[PDB]
RNA sequence: AGUAGAAACAAGGCC
RNA sequence: GGCCUGCU
């Protein structure tokens, strides 16, 4: 007998055993270099789907553009960014008449969050590209060098705190004459003029993307840089905003609501249909979904929400559109090459592509550059015809969910109407009839209106069967959703914060899944028993009865022996595993309070131990020792940027030291435009004054505080 | 409980090729 | 407000036919719905269609498996030609040094005879592989003669070792301003992987791979003492599970995994500049409980200064073996294979004293396969989910557990395999046995042509069980789904084997 | 001081001082998070590959001289290789552990109190008890529930403003409290932490997770309550299910939720039910919620439902008044009536015979979301006030109005197929049809009752057929109003009597309750409803044989006390434990009849020992012929299911458990019978039917060593106490005989 | 040689 | 040979 496992679908429906058919026990597919070659095609491809355009030359960047936006009605099915403006708008239109003012509901509440963000907000985010350095800097410090450099260069508007403020002083900076920075290499001053800066600031960094499961070739991913970043957050507030007002919308929202959206959905169409109407659920998928959103219909439909709102309003939402329209997407890392008779290898920088010779390329890269060429400007490529990735993707669903909505049998004005829930890149449409060509023209009718709205079904990844069977983004739907359990397989293993997290993240995934998932008891039991084998395995805390010898072996025996209620240490110490399927609810140190020895307890969780960090899915979690923080890689050292390391110890003893001064800083983010000293210096006079009034301070030592408080004075003053 | 595989064939093969005896054990 | 820059950047930023932002706004203000959608679905061209085409019993056809030489292992440990030096020890897990155990099971098997090769490499040195294995057996006479056995033994920066390991190998890096003119520089060799096509070995590997041993591979901890009902339901449905997962052979390459990946991540975080040399190890339980520990081969890590999460750390790995490479000759394509002694077992018949074999190769992991291979126990969860979704799904019928009589009865079957008589039922353990089987090659054999492949398969594993289960399936392009699921088969042996899977499953479905 | 004089120390350098002066306060939160090092991508593979090398933690400066440089062996803890960024040193986990177990004590008292939510769940769980698992097909439908157990009802701003004002007074800035149960709840923490020495960010943390309310997207199907949520992943699967009894805070809301959703589907399903009064008394016999009985409740929880009353009712106990209308709850407050029983024709020239009534009368409308006054007179209504909450409500308080006021106005407005006949045949009463047939819309009602003026005294609002207020004039005798409660809650429980089909009556005549007025709604309950019924003993379930036996030997107590005392031999060898010991595996019952045959003359032996429970529990098992032995049981093993059933010795279980409350027995989660006190049952705390040759003096105490476990006590010996771990995690002691 | 697959590793930077 | 890095 030679076994085969895909004969199991003879028996069991393929819905019901679809985990078996997700390989994701194995290392995902990681890029092996450099995202130069996945760019320059992503750029030539968005510039193909789109070529028929009219051609034009932006006055500003010197770069040319392409505008697709009201080209030819495309003739083949292949994919078109041919958008039309009158097709949007009359969605948009509809969409608005089926939802009466969902519109100006969303505006207001955007307004209220536009004028009341703060500056802050922008440090909450990933990697971004910096344009002080053109490098990839956390959030946090690309807003620092970025709110740095303004002020040197004297726009100081965003000292007011606010997020707006901010953005004003981003669009100020453009017109600035000639900015200056100050990068090191000891350092020297480098003067932008205004088109090279304004070319920094409109430029996406772009990296491939790693760990991608279900795909055999590598895709390439951009950051935005740090002036697109505002304009983009309040636009995909307001974004999300509509979204969360749209029944047909699933983007907004966690995984158990869109299963509730979407059974909802069908048990309205299907079930509300009569024995004689025939009913077709297409589980179909857009392709190429970033290189055909223009960001044209992205301003017309931001123009068509923001209809009789204030100006201001209006031009801060619209602003974020017209500055990806221009948009340069950065190469990349650029290529390597090496010689097999000399026996060495060499780097290119992506900037010199546009001179090198291309006698150097392979067949393929060869084309590529020489197509890509005359777009090249300043070592950045021209990308105005579509999206890098993603970035809007509320607003894309807000296209979709209008589309969807464009069949409600009152714009249909025929017998055949569909409907169904769309989330950014993947949608279910349920069709229905009278008749097989009823279905037939109504399939029809909606390839044809998302290929006017500019978005593309992908012929090869959809099927349409009788209602009942089907998929939706990896949830599987056979008469009642089907929990495929593959999906989560990789939240098991130890998440790798620290002990005491560890151990709350795993027990806490394991509920998770025996709620959501469908985890049965006993592959509960089995799946906390290997997550306790392999947590024990990865933090060396083996049970101390053990003869196990490792490098912590020694003295986690030692402190076992010591013990009196063995029955009560950590499992990070060695003490016995006392969870199951009815305690895994409860934080571990929770659960063996009762068991622990006095002293043993008075240790662990002692507020003095140098080792807790106060605090950093939402795992639940009790202070200990065992809270420790992992190093750094420690990797600067060896490079230019050695000088930012002082800056951060700096900035960490003023941030301490203003924590000591006011107890609430850590709590809540500390408000106001007062500069640091002043602040504490006005503190201090009216703490020393209350307690001198009623408490312990006396004359004598209020005198020596305020004269204190008078020379820190006078030194600020110099 | 001890699965057994019904083409178990524990009789089948003269010697496991991989889990030898070899040692005189 | 917008002014200046930004305004004549908002100009340009419009559709074709606008000149300034505030006449577009101006325009879209005024707008109003007069029929501009059916307008242009009229003038648009009637060429643009999503006709439906029907999918029926006749529509699908096999897959179109790629031609060449036939594929070879590529698996980091023999998993089907893999001897054991065993001895019995009283330890557990991890207690124990390596080394010593090691040595201690080497000096059990007394035919040891002068190796030779027997099997070349076709495109290496070997007298290099067959002095890196006297070298290796000198050393561990070397440890063994000392008075302590250290933790962790560095071997010899030789010629051999050092050709084997590809040190010095990787070009110099240098600038391009004065490597510009050279004749012969050009890109990095970027081209599709080589096609090759499927072999009978990879069935047969799994079909060893989903047998019941007469061991005991995984010993689990204690859990928590069962108080509710569902606690004890759990702990004999649990029992069933592991006795029935714990005696296969794909649990035993789940441990052998698991313990090489550690082993080589652990020596190459720490010594990253010597050549360390780690047995590989494994514990069992024989039938009658007496513990046992196996020596399967030697690694070798090479210098490992891993910078990337992709980068690599070549590591001879050399494995004993009683299967001789003269018959499946395309399957050894990267070993090296040397005949060492010749083993006296007892069998049946008795004695028979067969030859053993040395498999040598050089081989490579990264950082990331490391530690994907370290997680290697989550194939266990994978198949015993299924298996509990199997056994609860019938159990909801009948209001009584099901899983006594599905484990011990030899009820109700699955259809799993294909024998010449036709589709051969198994019981709930050999589905059980086979799912995991199927996860621990997926983690052994992961690549991106399998993530592409079971992607582009499931959909059309979709499309056929909802016509098998008559909803009258249609599809817009069903040649673009073959196309892309053919493209992903290109040269790795699993892919080939599930591909080859598939078509047997559309031939015995729609029919 | 010492702050101002390290603010001193801080300025007098140039860097330091510059950073001081041009950052403001706002830009504290950038400069605080400003680092280099970038976020984990794949932490997993970084901590995996981190714990290989040496001092792969970071830790305070402290460490330097808390912690040797190194331990006994002279393994290093911490090196003084400085962090990246940070002046935290660099150790090894060793330091951890050797804080562990030579780190500086402390008296951690207080640490229950600073997490004071995680110990609450421990201890809901604690006392938690478990039932039979039943394994059966779960609608597994997805709502929005709340996971905190004890939200204190806030929101996430408001409870940050609270945080802040209690841990952080100065801080409060411009908000200023406005409710008033803030203030209280305010008040109540501020004086429980009047002197905490704990830092205030921990305890803010604390008063933010044990206020703010949390709510998630779950499948559940049966509960939502936030402390039966909190055990979902326990009593909920895709076959098998659970009854679970957390063991916390009963509160009397939850439990009179869960009464009324028990009441009204027990009403509904005796409604098509063939005999409904027996079926519904026996249901209600046979049926528990949060693992106290119905009838426990019903006779102590008084509460005004109409379900609920008609529980009430059936078990003859007290029953309520106050006649209800449409699913309202109507008492009348002035004048007399009586029925005329006539003849009249509809507007779709229907003809049919009705009673109408006499005299002017004033009523008191009360309802689940709304609230009403009426007054009327013969046929006529005078003057109707709602109070409804929604414009619906309203909506349908008029419409009942309307059909209690028997107008001709209403009569002439019915138009359809309107038949009064149920599903199961059963003619069915009008007014109840006519008020179905008003709730899909009541127009044609609207429209045909009639207009009047008014004085437009008060600036009352006008009413509205279809929205529309009309301030001027309006429908006649009705008005608008918005009242926040019904003249008063009644004050009297009438006597009744009930026809098969459930017919509800009072002594003069009048009718009071029908299943008709069950309200409908399908809502959640918020314990478990344990529903027993199917959940049964087939023809001769354990709930028959096991459960039953129990019950035999409960009955026949009286006799069985001294016939255990007097030749108790004849009460083994007894034909009634047969059926019993067909379920004890052969292997092991004599060991359990040698065992409990011990155990039974050694309680005999000493006086001052008696528990009626455990001569119940354990007799079954002396059945058998006796086979001696010398180990000890825990526990005493029975077949049901293929499956062993484990019954404790000592304590209670999900199999046996005797309530102390309402000394009821439960077997299996069926009820087996009152059991009632022996004068005689020794309260000394000693029970000498645990252990073989052992007594249980009582509780623990740390002078005879650590806890002994059951299987190692033969090495003790002639009055040896000791200290034993036995139960659910129980320790005791012992003492030898 | 080897890993690996549309581009890389098979050590890199500085004195 | 010495220093420094193992996501920069």
């Amino acid at each position: 007998m030679d076994v085969n496992p895909t004969l199991l679908f003879l028996k069991v429906p393929a819905q019901n055993a679809i985990s078996t058919t997700f390989p994701y026990t194995g290392d995902p597919p990681y890029s092996h270099g450099t995202g130069t070659g996945y760019t320059m095609d992503t750029v030539n491809r968005t510039h193909q789907y789109s070529e028929k355009g009219r051609w034009t030359t932006n006055t500003e960047t010197g770069a040319p553009q392409l505008n697709p936006i009201d080209g030819p009605l495309p003739e083949d099915n292949e994919p078109s960014g041919y958008a039309q403006t009158d097709c949007v708008l009359e969605a948009m239109a509809f969409l608005e008449e089926s939802h009466p003012g969902i519109f100006e509901n969303s505006c207001l509440e955007t307004m209220e969050v536009v004028q009341q963000t703060r500056v802050d907000k922008l440090t909450q985010g990933r990697q971004t590209y910096d344009w002080t350095l053109n490098r990839n800097q956390p959030a946090a410090t690309a807003l620092a060098n970025t709110i740095e450099v303004f002020r040197s260069n004297g726009l100081t508007a965003n000292e007011s705190g606010r997020l707006i403020d901010f953005l004003k002083d981003v669009m100020e900076s453009m017109d600035k004459e000639e900015m200056e920075i100050t990068t090191h290499f000891g350092k020297k001053k480098q003067r932008l003029n205004k088109r090279s800066y304004l070319i920094r600031a409109l430029t996406l960094n772009t990296m491939t993307k790693d760990a991608e499961r279900g795909k055999l070739k590598r895709r390439a991913i951009a950051t935005p840089g740090m002036q697109i970043r505002g304009f983009v957050y309040f636009v995909e507030t307001l974004a999300r905003s509509i979204c969360e007002k749209l029944e047909q919308s699933g983007l907004p929202v966690g995984g158990n609501e869109k299963k509730a959206k979407l059974a909802n959905v069908v048990r309205k169409m299907m079930t509300n249909s009569q024995d004689t109407e025939l009913s077709f659920t297409i589980t179909g998928d857009n392709t190429k979904w970033n290189e055909n959103q223009n960001p044209r219909m992205f301003l017309a439909m931001i123009t068509y929400i923001t209809r009789n709102q204030p100006e201001w309003f209006r031009n801060v939402l619209s602003i974020a559109p017209i500055m990806f329209s221009n948009k340069m997407a950065r190469l990349g890392k650029g290529y390597m090459f090496e010689s097999k008779s000399m026996k060495l290898r060499t780097q290119i920088p992506a900037e010199m592509l546009a001179s090198i010779d291309l006698k150097y390329f392979n067949d393929s890269t060869r084309k590529k550059i020489e197509k890509i060429r005359p777009l090249l400007i300043d070592g950045t490529a021209s990308l105005s015809p579509g999206m890098m990735m993603g970035m809007f993707n509320m607003l894309s669903t807000v296209l979709g969910v209008s589309i969807l909505n464009l069949g409600q049998k009152r714009y249909t004005k025929t017998t055949y109407w569909w409907d169904g829930l769309q989330s950014s890149d993947d949608f279910a449409l349920i069709v229905n009839a009278p008749n097989h060509e009823g279905i037939q023209a109504g399939v029809d009718r909606f390839y044809r209106t998302c290929k006017l709205l500019g978005i593309n079904m992908s012929k090869k990844k959809s099927y349409i069967n009788r209602t009942g069977t089907f998929e939706f983004t990896s949830f599987f739907y056979r008469y009642g959703f089907v929990a495929n359990f593959s999906m989560e397989l990789p939240s098991f293993g130890v998440s790798g914060i620290n002990e005491s997290a560890d151990m709350s993240i795993g027990v806490t995934v394991i509920k998770n899944n025996m709620i959501n998932n469908d985890l049965g008891p006993a592959t509960a039991q089995m799946a906390l028993q290997l997550f306790i084998k392999d947590y024990r395995y990865t933090y060396r805390c083996h049970r101390g009865d053990t003869q196990i010898q490792t490098r912590r072996s020694f003295e986690i025996k030692k402190l076992w022996e010591q013990t009196r209620s063995k029955a009560g240490l950590l499992v990070s110490d060695g003490g016995p595993n006392l969870y199951n399927i009815r305690n895994l609810h409860i934080p571990e140190v929770c659960l063996k309070w009762e068991l622990m020895d006095e002293d043993y307890q008075g240790r662990l969780c002692n507020p003095l131990n140098p080792f807790v960090s106060h605090k950093e899915m939402e795992y639940d979690a009790v202070a200990t020792t065992h809270s420790w923080i992992p190093k750094r890689n420690r990797s600067i050292l060896n490079t230019s940027q050695r000088g930012i390391l002082e800056d951060e110890q700096m900035y960490q003893k003023c941030c301490n030291l203003f924590e000591k001064f006011f107890p609430s800083s850590s709590y809540r983010r500390p408000v106001g435009i007062s500069s640091m000293v002043e602040a504490m210096v006005s503190r201090a006079r009216i703490d020393a004054r209350i307690d001198f009034e009623s408490g312990r301070i006396k004359k004598e030592e209020f005198a020596e505080i305020m004269k204190i408080c008078s020379t820190i004075e006078e030194l600020r003053r110099q | 409980y001890s699965p057994t595989s019904p083409s178990y064939s524990p009789t089948s093969p003269s010697y496991s090729p991989t889990s030898p005896s070899y040692s005189p054990t | 407000e917008i002014t200046g820059t930004m305004r004549r950047l908002a100009d340009q930023s419009l559709p074709p036919n606008f000149s300034s932002l505030e006449n577009f706004r101006a325009y879209v203000d005024g707008f109003e719905p007069n029929g501009y959608i059916e307008g242009k679905l009229s003038q648009m061209s009637k060429e643009v269609n999503a006709r439906i085409e029907p999918f029926l019993k006749t529509t699908p056809r096999p897959l179109r498996l790629p031609d060449g030489p036939p594929c070879s292992q590529r698996s980091k440990f023999l998993l089907m030609d893999a001897l054991k030096l065993s001895i019995e020890d009283p330890s557990h897990e991890g207690e124990g040094i390596p080394l010593y155990d090691a040595i201690k099971c080497m000096r059990t098997f007394f035919g040891w005879k002068e190796p030779n090769v027997v099997k070349p490499h076709e495109k290496g040195i070997n007298p290099n592989y067959l002095l890196a294995w006297k070298q290796v057996l000198a050393e561990l006479q070397d440890i063994e003669n000392e008075e302590k056995i250290p933790k962790t033994k560095n071997m010899k920066k030789t010629s051999q070792l050092k050709w084997a390991l590809g040190e010095n190998m990787a070009p110099e890096k240098v600038d391009f301003d004065d490597c510009k003119d050279v004749s012969d520089l050009k890109q990095y060799d970027s081209d599709e992987p080589e096609l090759r096509s499927l072999a009978s070995w990879i069935q047969s590997e799994f079909n060893k791979a989903c047998e019941l041993t007469d061991s005991s591979w995984i010993e689990l901890d204690e859990i928590g003492e069962d108080v509710a009902p569902i606690e004890h339901i759990a702990s004999m449905r649990r029992n069933y599970f592991t006795a029935e997962v714990s005696h296969c052979r794909a649990t035993e390459y789940i441990m052998k995994g698991v313990y090489i990946n550690t082993a080589l991540l652990n020596a190459s975080c720490a010594a990253m500049d010597d050549f360390q040399l780690i047995p590989m190890i494994s514990k069992c339980r024989t039938k009658e409980g007496r513990r046992k520990t196996n020596l399967y081969g030697f690694i070798i890590k090479g210098r490992s200064h891993l910078r990337n999460d992709t980068d690599v750390v070549n590591f001879v790995s050399m494995e004993f073996s009683l299967t001789d490479p003269r018959l499946e000759p395309h399957k050894w394509e990267k070993y090296c294979v040397l005949e060492i002694g010749d083993m006296l077992l007892r069998s049946a018949i008795g004695q028979v004293s067969r030859p053993m074999f040395l498999y040598v190769r050089t081989n490579g992991t990264s950082k990331i396969k490391m530690k994907w291979g370290m997680e290697m126990r989550r194939c266990l969860l994978q198949s015993l989910q299924q298996i509990e979704s199997m056994i609860e799904a019938e159990s909801s019928v009948k209001e009584k557990d099901m899983t006594k009589e599905f484990f011990e009865n030899k009820s109700e079957t699955w259809p799993i395999g294909e024998s010449p008589k036709g589709v051969e039922e198994g019981s709930i353990g050999k589905v059980c046995r086979t799912l995991l089987a199927k996860s621990v090659f997926n983690s052994l054999y992961a690549s991106p042509q399998l993530e592409g492949f079971s992607a582009e398969s499931r959909k059309l594993l979709l499309i056929v069980q909802a016509l098998r289960d008559n909803l009258e399936p249609g599809t817009f392009d069903l040649g673009g789904l073959y196309e892309a699921i053919e493209e992903c088969l290109i040269n790795d042996p699993w892919v080939l084997l599930n591909a080859s899977w598939f078509n047997s499953f559309l031939t015995h479905a729609l029919r | 001081m010492e702050r101002i004089k390290e603010l001193r120390d801080l300025m007098s350098q140039s860097r330091t001082r510059e950073i001081l002066t041009k950052t403001t306060v706002d830009h504290m939160a950038i400069i605080k998070k400003y680092t280099s090092g970038r976020q984990e991508k794949n932490p997993a593979l970084r901590m995996k590959w981190m714990m290989a090398m040496k001092y792969p933690i970071t830790a305070d400066k402290r460490i330097m001289e808390m912690i040797p440089e190194r331990n006994e062996q002279g393994q290093t803890l911490w090196s003084k290789t400085n962090d990246a960024g940070s002046d935290r040193v660099m150790v090894s986990p060793l330091a951890v552990t050797w804080w562990n177990r030579n780190g500086p004590t402390t008296s951690a008292v207080h640490y229950p109190k600073i997490y004071k939510t995680y110990f609450e769940k421990v201890e809901r769980l604690k006392h938690g008890t478990f039932g039979p698992v039943h394994f059966r097909n779960q609608v597994k439908i997805r709502r929005r529930v709340d996971i905190n157990p004890g939200h204190a009802d806030l929101s996430a701003k408001e409870a940050q403003d609270v945080i802040m004002e209690v841990v952080f007074p100065n801080e409060v800035g411009a908000r200023i409290l406005t409710s008033e149960s803030q203030l209280t709840i305010t008040k109540e923490k501020k004086e429980e932490l009047q002197d905490c020495k704990i830092s205030p960010l921990m305890v803010a943390y604390m008063l933010e997770r044990e206020l703010v309310r949390k709510t998630r997207f779950l499948p559940v199907a049966g509960g939502t309550s936030s402390v039966y949520i909190e055990v979902l992943h326990l009593t909920q699967g895709t076959c098998w299910e659970q009854m679970y009894t957390p063991g916390g805070e009963v509160r009397n809301d939850d439990v009179d939720q869960s009464l009324i959703i028990a009441a009204r589907n027990i009403v509904r399903r005796a409604t098509v039910s063939a005999d409904p009064l027996a079926s519904l008394l026996e249901m209600c016999h046979s049926t528990q919620i949060g693992g106290i009985r119905m009838v426990d409740i019903l006779r102590q929880n008084p509460t005004e439902e109409q379900a609920v009353d008609i529980c009430k009712a059936a078990m003859g106990l007290r029953i309520s008044s106050s006649f209800s209308f449409g699913g309202f709850t109507f008492k009348r407050t002035s004048g007399s009536s009586v029925k005329r029983e006539e003849e009249v024709l509809t507007g779709n020239l229907q003809t049919l015979k009705i009673r109408v009534h006499e005299g002017y009368e004033e009523f008191t409308m009360v309802g689940r979301r709304a609230t009403a006054i009426l007054r009327k007179a013969t046929r006529r209504l005078i003057q109707l006030i709602v109070s409804g909450r929604d414009e619906q409500s309203i909506a349908e308080a008029i419409i009942v109005a309307m059909v209690f006021s028997q107008e001709d106005c209403m009569i002439k407005a019915v138009r359809g197929d309107l038949n009064f006949v149920n599903r199961a045949n059963q003619r069915l009463n009008p007014m109840h049809q006519l008020l179905r047939h008003f709730q899909k819309d009541a127009k044609v009602l609207f429209q045909n009752w009639g207009i009047e003026p008014i004085d437009n005294v008060m600036g009352m609002i006008g009413i509205l057929p279809d929205m529309t207020p009309s301030t001027e004039m309006s429908m006649r005798g009705v008005r608008v109003s918005k009242m926040g409660v019904d003249e008063y809650s009644s004050t009297e429980r009438v006597v009744v009597s009930i026809d098969r089909f459930l017919r509800v009556r009072d002594q003069r005549g009048n009718v009071l309750l029908s299943p008709e007025e069950v309200s409908e709604t399908q809502g959640t309950e918020k314990l478990t409803i344990t529903y027993s019924s199917s959940m049964m003993w087939e023809v001769n379930g354990p709930e028959s044989v096991l459960v039953n036996t129990y019950q035999w030997i409960i009955r026949n107590w009286e006799t069985v006390k001294i016939q255990w005392s007097q030749n108790p031999t004849m009460l083994y060898n007894k034909m009634e434990f047969e059926p019993f010991q067909s379920l004890v595996p052969k292997a092991a019952r004599g060991q359990y009849s040698g065992f409990v045959r011990t155990l039974f003359q050694q309680m005999r032996d000493v006086l001052g020992t008696f528990d009626t429970v455990q001569i119940i529990k354990l007799l079954p098992f002396a059945a058998a012929p006796p086979k001696q032995s010398r180990m000890q049981f825990s526990s005493l093993t029975v077949n049901v299911r293929g499956s062993g059933m484990r019954i404790l010795v000592r304590g209670n279980s999900p199999v046996f458990n005797y309530n102390k409350a309402t000394k009821r027995l439960t077997v299996l989660g069926k009820d087996a019978g009152a059991l009632t006190e022996d004068p005689d049952e020794g309260t000394a705390g000693v029970e000498s039917a645990v252990l073989r040759g052992f007594l249980i003096l009582g509780k623990e105490d740390r002078r005879y060593g650590p806890a002994l476990s059951i299987n190692e006590l033969s090495n003790l010996a002639k009055g040896e106490k000791a200290n034993v771990l036995i139960g659910q995690g129980d320790v005791v002691l012992v003492m030898k005989r």
